[PDB]
RNA sequence: AUUAGCUAGUUGGUGAGGUAACGGCUCACCAAGGCGACGAUGCGUAGCCGACCUGAGAGGGUGAUCGGCCACACUGGGAC
RNA sequence: GGUACCUAACCAGAAAGCCACGGCUAACUACGUGCCAGCAGCCGCGGUAAUACGUAGGUGGCAAGCGUUGUCCGGAAUUAUUGGGCGUAAAGGGCUCGCAGGCGGUUUCUUAAGUCUGAUGUGAAAGCCCCCGGCUCAACCGGGGAGGGUCAUUGGAAACU
């Protein structure tokens, strides 16, 4: 599945990085910045784009966002339970919170969710510091999320009985 | 009426080479407090005894009194059973 | 050798499962039996049932796999394992995932799933998740 | 496995070293022995003053003490203003703080202390360096 | 010998007393026997709470009162039922 | 001194109004009328607290402790703060109609006597309690900037009941979701204290 | 544990003395016992707790005043 | 102690400073300085165009306080049971046999040491937490609760160790 452009999105450009390449003559320089973005109704969806200048490298990582998006149950404007992250050394814990904390989470992942338009979430960074890899592990986790409604259908039951 | 009842305690013994008296072990065993996990430990006591009628390798019940010796507490109520 | 059966138990699912293989088999035994039952009840398989011989049976359980080839079971969990038996009063009985996945716990009045074991009053030795 | 490893070989905590050994001991005269306290700050009289040079390719000439505190331990201090009143003998007040351009000063000498003046012609960071009010 | 005893509590301008029993040796705020009641000396009508089932025990074993706490036990009367308890 | 600069700085009137954003809304200071970089994801968060300290003229020690009773109130973290910013009461003869500005209300509530069920208050935290009637006592019942304060109308909010021939109003049960951020985006404090 | 053996009135018994008491509490006699890897012995360090600080939690640090118990009164010993 | 408080009359007059401004981290410009003078918690800065050195204006944080020092906890998932690892980053003993110790195939009766759960007895007061009352909110001070045992006696259950 892929989320059409029948949306308004915002950009959070999290960070631009330095890039150099070593040839004969010297050095050679470029710029490599990633950006998430999405909706704050629940579509979020990172990107990169490579070059030499930063406005049009920033115009590339956000086309390539835009073109890979994904979706995220939103139970309650919270995450519907527990959840770890686990993309090549980088875990990040996410648990549901009462409909007052608001987002505690940590500069990469706080952009992400508030990208996403969670309003209330307590997270953690265990692993590298590395951003690119705290979103990876980060929607991986978010995709790892389970709604109720599926998993009642799934177990061939109903809501009333599971949250019984 | 009946007055308190001094505790009671179940042991081995571990060495009958004094007369008039039996040291006794119990098994008595608690788990580590920050992980939770049982672990044996071995408590051993001095206990009384009157003709030396437990010997080594029984199995007594034992039953606390006054201090009867520097180091002996105990009074040796009957001898359960017998080793081999 | 082989230190207990629930940990080979779990593990085989989980090993059928990730690859899913509609068949699997046990070696047959009581414990392992209710929890088959126990998963029967919760619809986390299709269907259990039992062949018996003179070396402790087997088991065969069949698992479920929803309408769309997706995992119906996402993992399992053994909690109170030999070496490290973990007890849980009552009140303490974890609600897994707040309520999403079950935790089996053996009683002094038999072997419940997790919210009926809290809703009468009943602790013991809890032995895995179901995720 | 790893349970008995952990309750017989046990979770042995590295140890945090003191930053700053010679403020953190005591002396006493009539019992000839060397105390553990925690003090924030010590005196003592400077046995030398004098001014060298750092470890760093890029380089500048700094001032230092060298100092007898209370407890009888001996070590060097940076004296960190411009220009001072700070001659042999006097007896000069110390506090931790390190100087990383520098090797081997583990303190800073305090300004406004019993005989360091504070430096002159300055506005701000005048509660540093020891330094009243300019003007009335 | 016990007695029935006021100890201190409150701040430095605002006294507000415990009626407590306790022995003549053991200081003033120290360790006592048994909590039986406050009083207030501040408050505009001057209040006191006491309890008088196992507070009366302790004048029934014996335990002279201080002054204070003696003429509060004759202001509730507890201390008259005390004395009708003797030809009763 | 602060009013006008505090004002341009956050952008916002503490009050509303016009003035402090007519021809130099943007900022104090040389390099104010220049690019205005976003800022940080940690300044965000620290304007909002500014907006919402200064707004209310409180200091920060008062303010941290105000957070820390809303955060162990039931409801919700997010407005329960800003349920007792309200309730104290130099916003509460504010929103009376009582004064042009918080400064007033805290002048005069300060030296100026505010009888309400009680002979003085100084101590901002009060209110006036429903279900009772004392009112501000015959020696300033008249006075030049009262007579200002009650001529000149101004919204008294609904949780809020007022009559100006006997300058009496008494606090309703609590207030509601609307003058809870009237323009305020709360939920900032939340995470920035959390830090 | 870069502190492996310690103990020889200490270990047990029979008698006799001895605060208010039971007791190697002290003697006489008899006997090789007692304790150690589950850390004895030795060295260094410290008054103990209610509690206090931090930490969401496990946990980690502190033992000021307020309260309880303990020991000391220039240093040792002694009894009235 | 004529102290707390209440009653009057006089005056904007007696009563604002501390630190930072390259990034971490909220706040920038002008001058002098020219590996000097110096800065500092890290990265590091300064060798004549320094937002990093000293001044000046402004801004930023806080306020009768503000910075520095020293000690402890977090961040430190960096001793990790909760919550880590050992092919090349630190880490599998050179290999084996085995005392003690740690673990234990299936069914079935029984025992209740572990286990789970009632009852009772305590876990002082004062503290932290909840709910009320009072000092002109509270700081504080009261009143009533709750929690606080790898706790003692006793009863109940037998799935698991």
């Amino acid at each position: 599945r892929i989320d059409p452009s029948k949306l308004e999105l915002e950009e959070r450009l999290v960070t631009v990085n330095r890039v150099a390449k070593v040839v004969k003559g010297g050095r050679r320089f470029r710029f490599a910045a990633l950006v998430v973005v999405g909706d704050k109704n629940g579509h979020v969806g990172f990107g990169t784009g490579k070059a030499q200048e930063v406005p049009e490298a920033i115009r590339k990582a956000v086309e390539d966002a835009k073109k890979n998006l994904i979706e995220v149950p939103m139970v309650g404007t919270t995450i519907p339970h527990e959840i770890i992250g686990r993309f090549g050394a980088g875990n990040i814990l996410l648990k549901p919170a009462s409909e007052g904390t608001g987002v505690i989470a940590g500069g990469p992942v706080r952009a992400v969710l508030e990208l996403a338009g969670v309003a209330d979430i307590l997270s953690k960074s265990l692993g590298s510091n590395t951003p690119i890899n705290m979103i990876r592990a980060t929607l991986q986790g978010l995709s790892e999320l389970k709604r109720a409604e599926d998993v009642a259908k799934l177990r061939g039951k109903s809501v009333e009985e599971l949250l019984g | 009426s009946e007055r308190n009842q001094r505790k009671v305690y179940q042991g081995r013994v571990v060495s009958d080479k004094m007369d008039k008296t039996i040291t006794v072990v119990v098994e008595t065993y608690k788990k580590h407090t920050l992980y939770g996990k049982r672990v044996k430990y071995s408590k051993k006591f001095k206990a009384h005894d009157e003709n030396n009628q437990a010997k080594i390798g029984d199995i007594v019940k034992i039953m606390e009194t006054r201090p009867l010796s520097a180091t002996k507490r105990f009074r040796l109520v009957e001898v359960v059973e017998e080793a081999v | 050798v082989m230190t207990d059966p629930i940990a080979d138990m779990l593990t085989r699912i989980r090993n059928a499962n990730m690859v899913r293989h509609e068949k699997l088999e046990i070696p047959a035994s009581k414990l392992k039996r209710e929890i088959a039952e126990i998963l029967k009840r919760e619809g986390f398989i299709r269907d259990v049932e039992f062949v018996e011989d003179s070396k402790q049976g087997i088991i065969r359980v069949f698992l479920k796999y929803g309408q769309n080839n997706e995992r119906v079971i996402t993992g399992l969990k053994r909690i109170s394992k030999p070496g490290l038996r973990v007890y849980a009063k009552s009140n303490e009985v974890p609600r897994v995932l707040n309520g999403l996945g079950i935790a089996i716990i053996s009683t002094s009045q038999g072997v419940l799933t997790d919210k009926e074991a809290r809703a009468k009053q009943a602790g013991g030795e809890v032995l895995a998740y179901v995720w | 496995p790893t349970i008995n490893q952990l309750i017989r070989k046990g979770r042995v905590s590295k140890v945090e070293n003191s930053k700053s050994p010679a403020l953190n001991k005591g002396y006493n005269s009539f019992k000839k022995e060397h105390t553990n306290v925690s003090s924030p700050q010590k005196r003592g009289v400077c046995t030398r003053v004098g001014t060298m040079t750092p470890k760093k390719p890029n380089s500048a000439l700094r001032k230092y003490a060298r100092v007898r505190l209370t407890n009888g331990i001996e070590v060097t201090a940076y004296i960190p203003g411009i220009g001072h009143n700070l001659q042999e003998h006097s007896v000069v007040l110390i506090r931790g703080g390190r100087v990383k351009d520098l090797p081997g000063v583990r303190y800073h000498i305090v300004r406004g202390a019993l005989d360091t003046a504070g430096v002159e012609n300055r506005a701000q960071g005048r509660s540093k360096y020891g330094t009243k009010k300019p003007k009335a | 010998a016990v007695k029935i005893r006021l100890k201190r509590m409150g701040a430095k301008k605002s006294p507000f007393y415990r009626i407590v029993v306790a022995d003549s040796r053991s200081p003033r705020d120290g360790r006592f026997i048994e909590t039986v009641g406050t009083y207030n000396p501040v408050a505009k009508p001057a209040e006191v709470k006491i309890d008088e089932e196992l507070a009366l025990k302790w004048l029934q074993t014996g335990a002279k009162p201080s002054d204070t706490v003696r003429n509060l036990f004759s202001s509730q009367g507890i201390m008259e039922k005390f004395h009708n308890a003797k030809q009763g | 001194g602060p009013s006008w600069k505090l004002s341009r700085r956050l952008g916002i009137s503490l009050s509303g109004t016009g003035k402090e954003l007519e021809k130099r809304p943007y900022a104090p200071g040389p390099h104010g009328p220049g690019q205005r970089k976003k800022l940080s994801e940690y300044g965000l968060q620290l304007q909002e607290k500014q907006k919402l300290r200064h707004m209310y003229g409180v200091n920060e020690r008062q303010f941290r402790t105000l957070f820390d009773k809303a955060g162990k109130l039931a409801g919700k973290h997010g407005e329960n703060f800003m349920i007792l910013l309200d309730s104290r009461l130099d916003n509460v003869v504010y929103k009376l109609g009582l004064a042009r500005t918080r400064r007033q209300a805290r002048q005069l509530v300060n030296h100026g006597h505010i009888l309400v069920d009680g002979s003085r208050v100084d101590i901002p935290s009060y209110l006036v309690k429903p279900g009772q009637t004392i009112g501000v006592r015959e020696k300033s019942r008249n006075l030049s900037i009262i007579k200002e304060s009650v001529e000149v109308n101004n919204f008294v909010p609904e949780y809020l009941t007022f009559d100006a021939e006997k300058l009496e109003g008494t606090f309703t049960r609590l207030p509601e979701r609307s003058e809870l951020a009237p323009e305020i985006n709360e939920a900032l404090i939340v995470e920035f204290y959390s830090r």
